[PDB]
RNA sequence: GCCCCUAACCCGGCCAUAGGCGCCGGUGCUACACCCGGUCUCAUCAGAACCCGGAAGUUAAGGCCGGCGCCGCGCUCGGGAGUACUGGGCUCCGCGAGGGCCCGGGAAACCGGCGUGCUGGGAGGGGGC
RNA sequence: CCCCUGAAAAGAUAUCGGGGGUGCCCAAAGCUCGGCUCAGGCGGGUCAGAAAUCCGCCGUAGAGUGUAAGGGCAAAAGCCG
């Protein structure tokens, strides 16, 4: 896998209908919304943490899960799951190409170099604008340096800048 | 109806009055149309000419014109049509009318019925409106003799039966056998009035 | 690969029409009678295709010439060229500006 | 360049109820079979009914053969015997097409698959030949003999 | 007891219920001279013409396709209807179910063999046939759905319902209800 | 013969402010219907429909008019919002992708409010010439 | 050669750019007239069943329209005669 500042930079047109793009790999994230969804419990919480975007760019699905784990795992046994709610809010719909001569990838991807160089699918990720939404935080007042600490872990492993926004619900 | 994505049909198609793939084609001739309409006890005979904001009229009448010309018959019966035809013909003529094209509607064009009973007397008034050769009524359908025959067989089989199925011809004054001799008496006053009219 | 150029190469915008102009058209436009000098305006009808005149027409404005049959002959220009449009009313329009 | 036929179908020359083996008969029972019948072809189906394959002589004669054949070195079910695919032809399938089915197939019948899929009879050499009896051609032997 | 006299007038002249029609139904599948032979039972049973009922989609586990005709069917009016209705009802023994009953003033009921019948007799070359009978209840002022100019919709309070279906057969056809 | 006014009817234009669900009414001399029959023209399995002949009944329904609620819809109305986006200039910022400033244009969703066919020609009816 | 996209709301527009197709087929799948309404769902109905024929209600086209894609089409451009 190449680096990130291969893949970060928002260079094209989206490319997300996978009924036209042969071999679109599957988003590899398991789940979106972690600790307590529903509606219920989530009246107890009072307070929301936002993990913002500070660049626009393009942010991959192991980047995303990558983040994902780090964060609910640290919520999870520094703040409990029946104390949270944590949402990753974007999800990875653009695909992204790469142009390299491999295995049976098609019959043109034999050619080397700029010859029949449109790639092949190689991932997925986000394109987010600035100001967008990455993690969502729903929780008490009394955690509040936790979840700072988790969304400061998140943002370790995210490509682009970003910063904590903290208001009420 | 449901949703924006609905498309709500036209006023009159969903009325159900106007058919308009048929009303394009009329209005292909580029000629004036002569509409005719039935009713459950009255017919309707205009000339219509299209206009893009809406059709003018030139001359439109219903069968309670006859009465003008003392018919004594059933409203909407063969010979009421081809009598309502004439009226509309001679006022078309004296509009400048030569010529005209049928529009039936939703009716259909079935030999003998009423709406090619009101275009012969459109015809013989000097209209001139192309036709098939084998869907006018005949002289004696056009002259009431089917109705004639139908109230003197009933009345040698049934007469409490005539004083019902024929329970206003009577109240007229005109026994519905009696028909075809009054046919032949209105159609000259129609005729001579109009004619006389158009010496003038 | 280059352009193809069918009759209409680039008409999926252009042919396509909203939800709520579904169906038949309203027969108004049929019962324009245009004369020699008048300007109209060339509008294509999606639902009579097949007597449109070309995409490159549209929104054009013309000089009715003469009537052939039931098309109307419409003297038009192409950037410099002089172009002869014979279309029916139906992919007309009255030019309602000069 | 042999012209003239029937014009008999499949339907005509038809064996509807052929004797029948369900699936878990041995062999003995295949031969005690064949001989109350006096069929030179069985239709063997399962517990439910259901037909899966045709056993005719020569498949149980030449499975014997293969089989039991080792006399130097001196010192099963009926489902094992069936053949469930055959050479098939409908109800109006005549019968020149059914004898090149047959010969090409190189079967002693040909089951008889209806619009739906399934078997309603078997026509085999003896039929066929009996088909010849009351319509065949003239012609002398010295052109048919082997 | 004739068609005009088995009306089941209510407080409205235009609020009465009577037989609007009746139909029988044979569904045979393709056979021919055995769509001849449902024909020809037809033809003698009620009086009156069949009419071939195409099959209206082809369906290879029945063997069938679409435009070969694979049924027989025939609608009464108002004094053959009520004859065979009558004549119907004594084969179905003066009794049918209240679930039959539709929400629209409709019923249908099957005779599985025409020997019930009135008027019948077995018949060898012909054999026993079963039959579906749908009749249909209506008021006056119904044509407004089915003209062909001016099209509409019957209003909610002029249209035979469920209730006043079931009391027309009771007291006007002398049904049993269970 | 003519000008004027005017329901339900006929022929239209635009084709939901016109559609859909439910509720409460008005309309019946004429007109519109439901309606009554199948000799004739005409038609089908079926006079259901179409076509023909008619007038006992009925405003029950259709039609037309009035009112209310909901959905849908419309608006050159208020907020959203001079926002998003954008034509031109820049030795203006940023490592960079990008952003900023000045001159000129300027939405959409959504929220609230309002509206829920308008109209052309003829027939019939009234008035006057 | 043809359709969509690229293509930047007139026109034009390339790359060994992306998704696809063409070298046919049909005496009816061509012409016209008339009638009907499709997918699907629901209620009732002997065989009969998820699905056959029958009665009714709903049903914006969710079908069909030979064949790629795009467009058009509901008293029709679809289905039946
Ligand atoms: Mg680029
Ligand atoms: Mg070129
Ligand atoms: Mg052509
Ligand atoms: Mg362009
Ligand atoms: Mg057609």
């Amino acid at each position: 896998a190449r680096p990130a500042r291969c893949y970060r930079r928002i260079k094209g047109p989206p490319y997300t209908r996978e009924e036209y793009i042969h071999g679109a790999p599957m988003i590899q994230i398991p789940k979106f919304d972690m600790g307590t969804t529903s509606a219920a419990a989530r009246a107890a919480f009072t307070m929301v943490a936002k993990l913002v975007a500070e660049e626009r760019g393009q942010i991959r699905m192991q980047a995303l899960e990558a983040a994902r784990q780090i964060s609910s795992k640290y919520l999870t046994k520094y703040v409990g799951d029946a104390n949270y709610y944590l949402r990753l809010n974007v999800v990875p719909h653009h695909v992204l190409r790469e142009n390299r001569m491999l295995a049976m990838a098609g019959a043109d991807r034999l050619q080397e170099g700029m010859r029949l160089a449109f790639g092949s699918p190689a991932g997925r990720a986000a394109r987010v604008e600035p100001g967008q939404v990455i993690f969502y935080v729903e929780f008490k007042p009394e955690h509040l340096a936790h979840v700072k600490e988790a969304l400061r872990r998140a943002a370790s492993k995210l490509p682009i800048p970003t910063r904590i926004v903290v208001e009420p619900k | 109806a449901r949703g924006a994505r609905y498309k709500v049909p036209f006023r009159r198609r969903r009325e159900g009055v106007t058919n308009y793939r048929k009303r394009r084609k009329l209005l292909l001739s580029r000629k004036p149309r002569l509409v005719v309409r039935k009713t459950n006890k009255h017919l309707i005979a205009q000339i219509v000419i299209a206009r893009p904001h809406g059709d003018e009229t030139v001359v439109g009448l219903d069968t309670r014109v006859l009465s003008k010309f003392g018919w004594k018959g059933d409203e909407n019966n063969t010979s009421a049509a081809y009598l309502l035809g004439l009226i509309v013909g001679y006022k078309a003529r004296a509009k400048g009318i030569k010529e005209a094209i049928l529009d039936i509607g939703l009716h259909r064009p079935t030999p003998g019925a009423r709406v090619f009973a009101v275009m012969k007397g459109v015809i013989d008034a000097g209209v001139e409106v192309p036709h098939g050769e084998e869907v006018v009524p005949s002289e004696e359908r056009i002259r009431g003799e089917h109705v004639a025959e139908y109230a003197k067989r009933l009345k040698e089989e049934a007469p409490e039966a005539y004083k019902a199925r024929f329970s206003r011809y009577l109240q007229r004054g005109l026994p519905p056998e009696e028909l075809p001799s009054h046919f032949e008496e209105v159609k000259k006053k129609i005729v001579e009035y109009y004619e006389q009219k158009l010496a003038k | 690969v280059k352009r193809t150029h069918g009759y209409r190469y680039k008409s999926r915008k252009l042919l396509s029409k909203a939800p709520r102009e579904r169906g038949m058209s309203g027969l108004s436009r049929l019962l324009y009678e245009y004369k020699p000098g008048d300007k109209v305006v060339i509008d294509i009808d999606p639902t009579f295709i097949s007597t449109a005149p070309h995409r490159r027409y549209q929104g054009k404005v013309g000089v009715v010439i003469g009537t052939r049959g039931r098309a109307y002959v419409i003297e038009t220009y192409i950037g410099d060229k002089k172009k002869i449009i014979i279309t029916t009313p139906e992919h007309l329009r009255p030019h309602l500006g000069g | 360049p042999v012209k003239h036929v029937t014009g008999l179908r499949a339907r005509d020359v038809m064996l509807s109820d052929v004797p029948m083996v369900n699936v878990r008969d041995p062999l003995s029972s295949i031969r005690k079979a064949f001989l109350r019948s006096k069929s030179g072809i069985l239709a063997v189906v399962d517990d439910s009914g259901k037909v899966v394959g045709f056993i005719t002589r020569r498949d149980f004669m030449s499975y014997i053969a293969e089989k039991s054949l080792g006399y130097w070195r001196r010192q099963g079910t009926a489902g094992d015997l069936a053949k469930s695919e055959y050479p098939t032809v409908s109800e109006s399938a005549t019968l020149e097409e059914v004898a090149y089915k047959m010969l090409a197939a190189g079967t002693d019948y040909v089951v008889v698959i209806d619009s739906a899929g399934q078997p309603i009879g078997v026509v085999t050499k003896d039929e066929l030949v009996k088909a010849y009896k009351e319509r065949g051609r003239s012609v002398k032997v010295g052109e048919l003999m082997t | 007891m004739k068609w005009k006299e088995l009306v089941l007038v209510k407080d409205h002249p235009m609020k009465r219920v009577y037989i609007e029609k009746v139909v029988v139904n044979i569904g045979v599948g393709t056979g021919g001279e055995r769509l001849e032979k449902a024909a020809n039972l037809l033809r003698e049973l009620t009086g009156a013409e069949p009419s071939l009922r195409r099959a209206k989609r082809s369906i290879k586990d029945f063997g069938i396709r679409k435009g070969e005709p694979i049924g027989v069917a025939v609608t009464l009016r108002r004094d053959k209807a009520v004859e065979f209705l009558m004549r119907a009802l004594q084969a179905v023994g003066n009794r049918i179910k209240r679930s039959s009953f539709d929400e629209r003033g409709n019923v249908c009921f099957g005779i599985k063999e025409h020997i019930m019948l009135p008027g019948v007799k077995y018949d060898p070359a012909v054999g026993i046939w079963g039959m579906d009978v749908c009749v249909r209840l209506a008021k006056p002022g119904l044509r407004v759905q089915l003209r062909r100019r001016r099209r509409s919709k019957v209003g909610k309070g002029q249209l035979v319902t469920r209730e006043e279906a079931v009391e027309f057969f009771q007291k006007v056809l002398g049904v049993q209800v269970d």
